[PDB]
RNA sequence: GGAACGAGGUAGAUGAAGAGGUCUGGAAAGGCCCGCCAUAGGAGGUAACAGCCCUGUAGUCAAAACUUCGUUCUCUCCUGA
RNA sequence: GACCGAUAGUGAACCAGUACCGUGAGGGAAAGGUGAAAAGCACCCCGGAAGGGGAGUGAAAGAGAUCCUGAAACCGUGUGCCUACAAGUAGUCAGAGCCCGUUAACGGGUGAUGGCGUGCCUUUUGUAGAAUGAACCGGCGAGUUACGAUCUCGUGCAAGGUUAAGCAGAAGAUGCGGAGCCGCAGCGAAAGCGAGUCUGAAUAGGGCGCAAGUACGUGGUCGUAGACCCGAAACCAGGUGA
RNA sequence: UAUCCUUGGGAGUCAGACUGCGAGUGAUAAGAUCCGUAGUCGAAAGGGAAACAGCCCAGACCGCCAGCUAAGGUCCCAAAGU
RNA sequence: AACAGUGGUAGGAGAGCGUUCUAAGGGCUGUGAAGCCAGACCGGAAGGACUGGUGGAGCGCUUAGAAGUGAGAAUGCCGGUA
């Protein structure tokens, strides 16, 4: 679909038309969601591991006599009844990762794309460049496109003076056309795409 | 979307049965085991396919045939596959591959004559069917054995 | 781990195209002198697992 | 991440004892008896509201069979004799009457004597 | 076996911006109203929760000595159809 | 770090492989928290001291040394109602009297007396059971996870569906990667033939076929793993002991 | 009258008890044992049979200080006929 | 709306309550967080508030996610105390 073309100053040079087999689709909601809970999942360290009764120091001797002692019987000091005692199953390092189809995790980035576009939280750049790495400078321009909260800032390569710029602003990310993924469009309010990145998005999308 | 109104795809997610967390669930106590025996024990139930010390059915049947070393099974493709292409292709077996009308190929291409073709083709392939033969060659095509 | 196949019944059993098992009979070893031709004759052809089994054996067989 | 028992297991176990408050010794102070007192309570609640409705029925019938004694009649032949005069006043209003006002009770006696009389 | 050159390691150095006002308070890092820095909004500390108080952080520097890696020369060795 | 937070997490947050136990090999604990700062209570008083009451410090001392919080069992002091003719699974429903006054409700406490009424759990044909288990209170304490299988549901794509390792990339998404896997064709022991095929001498008859899957997710169940938790007597291996 | 069948997912059960009726075993004993048949218990509280799983009556979603009945009852305990 | 139904062990099925952690959003809190104590409040249940006291720094709510997710019994284990 057709948005406006705003410069770094923050005034419209025109208006770019989006591919509608990208930005233009109908939303998944259902694809969208499958497609977070999946990243979430994927971001997990999963590092977590408790002792079983094997595990726990010593515990190899029978406590004391089956039969005649008046007590429960008992088999270690480490079973899991007793404190001090093995965990009953509890976490065991693994994994949470699993892929979508490659067809999903396609129309899961247009879908969210294409929500931007209709809650018109897409503001297409001419180009980003700032001339000097500084904070105060990007700081400047998201007030010029009156970027309140947070924003996902889209460059079409690896700028530099981009991503050291927005690197300390909270709420504000810097990635590739390549680096574009469902958790981060979601996350951020605004999304800022340059028009070359734009057309390197539709080339590997569309 | 919005990370906090996140909805999954209604019957896309039910909640786990938890047994053993007391009697209002309907498995409290024995945990849907019902009482003692050997299905009710921890790593308990016979092996699959035991009948209580009965000669298990496998048991009772004979073991039957061999397998062939040699055995070729070919990709087969009906005459219906074939009217995807237009008339005047030469149907090789690398270009079905190509195409993936055939995902495999296995020891050949087999055309077999089930549905209809109204192409003119020249299909090559390893094996024919009598009827696909009949069928290439009836509609104008040539069958050729490669 | 991947579940392993009973060799015994791989051996005995052979899945149709609509998914029931076809088997052969017992009784068709010997002892030939003691059939009727009748039953010799009904026993030398193909049967199917029955429900009953099926159920038990599925599993067994689910790689094939 | 683990779960400790934490505050769950006091708050449930404190409202019963909240519920066994002035039971004797034990019973309003340990929760194993408590619990077991709250809910044997339960099924004498349930079983007494029943028998509410029963004991209070063979209150007002005792007290009506005295009021129609005075008046010459047993209280098998005065409930006959309202049925038959199609006066409808239910056990709990001739009790009622019985106690509270019985020159108005004897009206209705005098008119179950009537229809019984014919 | 030696030298030279480069990049690391084993100590460190430098390092922007608010005691802003006011309100509760034992204390302000909190509230309210205002600034400012940011290649630094990692973190820990500080009388309650601190990018701007301290130790720091980003960035940029630094090694007498021992040490690791690489490179070049030196050095050493050597006909293959 | 969708790991633990002092019965957890290492056996060990603390002078722990210590103390303690054992001839020895060996077994193997308990035990964290004053305060922002010691400003760690000068001085007076009772007491031999301990301990306390003032005073002072502090935001707080009912933060004063196993000194943050401080549940329950358990032990006490005070007293509103009841209680010395009563037969009690201890309540419940009915109910005066007396004493109160609330999250203000056809309220709260107590309970003379009346009716009814043999705890809970387990295990059983059947248990108030003179079967089992629990002194009480607190904490801890049991269907889990991985990889396969299968079914239901959901989603994507659909006669197709899907990549694995790996490479690049935050330990990420994702891109690339088609090797491989399942399905679209079956029948037959097999050669093989193929909408058929096998049996059979047979155009016969009969068997099995003909006339939506797949990738991923949640859930149910199954397999392999200790596989819901606790429990033997024993077996074996290597040591330690006259 | 509203069940029934088929396919697939998930079970539990394989100690039963008494009562009536029909039989065996026994001694035409057993609260015995073993079948058949129906019921109840099991897994069913309520009313009756003093008390009393299995008998008689009857199936508790919850509330009522309404009413009619069942078995069983109506002198007093104890509701209703001296 | 009408009509009918709603005892239940093993067991199947469904709908929910609460706990810790995470994400996102939105809040509370030294003008007093969690915890603890008390109450005559609210919901069909699991449970949830409100008020006051103690406490002295953290914690809800919404939606979704993940589980060391719920104890009264194991002659259970440890502690305390009868
Ligand atoms: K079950
Ligand atoms: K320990
Ligand atoms: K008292
Ligand atoms: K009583
Ligand atoms: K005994
Ligand atoms: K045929
Ligand atoms: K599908
Ligand atoms: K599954
Ligand atoms: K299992
Ligand atoms: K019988
Ligand atoms: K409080
Ligand atoms: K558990
Ligand atoms: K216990
Ligand atoms: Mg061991
Ligand atoms: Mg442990
Ligand atoms: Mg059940
Ligand atoms: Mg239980
Ligand atoms: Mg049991
Ligand atoms: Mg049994
Ligand atoms: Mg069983
Ligand atoms: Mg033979
Ligand atoms: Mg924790
Ligand atoms: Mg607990
Ligand atoms: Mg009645
Ligand atoms: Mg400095
Ligand atoms: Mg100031
Ligand atoms: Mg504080
Ligand atoms: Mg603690
Ligand atoms: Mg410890
Ligand atoms: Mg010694
Ligand atoms: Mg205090
Ligand atoms: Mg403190
Ligand atoms: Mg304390
Ligand atoms: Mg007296
Ligand atoms: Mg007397
Ligand atoms: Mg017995
Ligand atoms: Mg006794
Ligand atoms: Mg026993
Ligand atoms: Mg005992
Ligand atoms: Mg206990
Ligand atoms: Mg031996
Ligand atoms: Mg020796
Ligand atoms: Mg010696
Ligand atoms: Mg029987
Ligand atoms: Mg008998
Ligand atoms: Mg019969
Ligand atoms: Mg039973
Ligand atoms: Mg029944
Ligand atoms: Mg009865
Ligand atoms: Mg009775
Ligand atoms: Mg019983
Ligand atoms: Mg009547
Ligand atoms: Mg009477
Ligand atoms: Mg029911
Ligand atoms: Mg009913
Ligand atoms: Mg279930
Ligand atoms: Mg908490
Ligand atoms: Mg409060
Ligand atoms: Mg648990």
């Amino acid at each position: 679909p057709k948005v406006a073309l705003y410069n770094q100053n923050g005034s419209t040079a025109g208006d770019i038309e989006l591919n509608a087999s990208v930005f233009g689709i109908e939303p998944n909601e259902s694809v969208v969601f499958d497609a977070i809970l999946m990243q979430r999942a994927s971001l997990r360290q999963g590092t977590h591991k408790v002792k079983n009764r094997s595990e726990v120091r010593g515990g190899g001797r029978k406590p004391w006599r089956q039969k005649g002692t008046g007590r429960a019987r008992q088999g270690s000091i480490r079973s899991p009844q007793w404190r001090g005692g093995g965990v009953v199953f509890g976490p065991t390092p693994r994994s949470y990762s699993y892929k979508l189809p490659k067809k999903v995790r396609r129309l899961a980035i247009k879908s969210v794309l294409s929500s931007k576009v209709i809650d018109n939280n897409i503001i297409v750049l001419e180009d980003l460049t700032l001339d000097t790495a500084k904070t105060k400078e990007m700081a400047a321009i998201l007030k010029g496109l009156s970027v309140e909260k947070k924003a996902l800032i889209v460059t079409a390569d690896a700028n530099e003076a981009v991503a050291l710029s927005a690197r300390n602003i909270p709420g504000v990310t810097v990635v590739e056309a390549n680096g574009i993924n469902v958790l981060d469009v979601v996350n951020h309010e605004k999304l800022l795409i340059t028009k070359a990145a734009v057309e390197k998005v539709e080339e590997v999308l569309a | 979307m919005k990370l906090h109104e996140l909805k999954p795809s209604e019957g896309s997610r039910k909640t786990r049965n938890r047994v053993g967390r007391g009697i209002g669930s309907g498995n409290g106590k024995t945990a849907g085991k019902g009482h003692k025996g050997q299905n009710a024990r921890s790593g308990g139930g016979v092996r699959p396919g035991f009948e209580g010390g009965q000669m298990p059915l496998f048991q009772r049947l004979p073991k039957r045939g061999f397998t062939n070393i040699n055995r070729k099974e070919y990709a087969v493709v009906n005459l219906d596959k074939l009217n995807g292409f237009a008339e005047g292709t030469e149907v090789t077996p690398e270009l079905l591959l190509e195409t993936g009308v055939i995902s495999k190929l296995n020891a050949g291409v087999k055309i077999l004559g089930n549905g209809k073709l109204e192409k003119k083709l020249t299909v090559k392939a390893n094996k024919f069917s009598a009827s696909a033969k009949e069928a290439v060659e009836a509609a104008g095509g040539t069958a050729e054995v490669i | 781990p991947k579940m392993k196949t009973h060799r015994g019944s791989a051996k005995r059993f052979k899945k149709t195209g609509s998914g029931k098992l076809k088997r052969s009979h017992a009784y068709t070893s010997h002892l030939f002198a003691n059939k009727s031709q009748k039953q010799k004759r009904k026993l030398r052809k193909s049967a199917v697992v029955s429900a009953g089994d099926f159920k038990r054996i599925k599993q067994m067989l689910a790689n094939i | 991440p683990r779960v400790k028992g934490g505050t769950v297991t006091r708050k449930r176990r404190k409202k019963v004892l909240k519920l066994a408050k002035g039971y004797f010794g034990s019973k309003h102070t340990l929760y194993k008896v408590a619990n077991q007192q709250v809910m044997k309570s339960g099924n004498y609640a349930f079983r007494d509201r029943r028998q509410k409705k029963r004991d209070f029925r063979k209150l007002w019938i005792t007290r009506i069979n005295a009021a129609a004694r005075m008046n010459g009649l047993s209280y098998s032949r005065l409930m006959h004799g309202l049925k038959l005069s199609g006066i409808e006043v239910n056990r709990k209003m001739l009790a009622d009457l019985a106690v509270n006002d019985l020159t108005a009770f004897n009206q209705l006696a005098d008119a179950a004597k009537a229809q019984l009389n014919k």
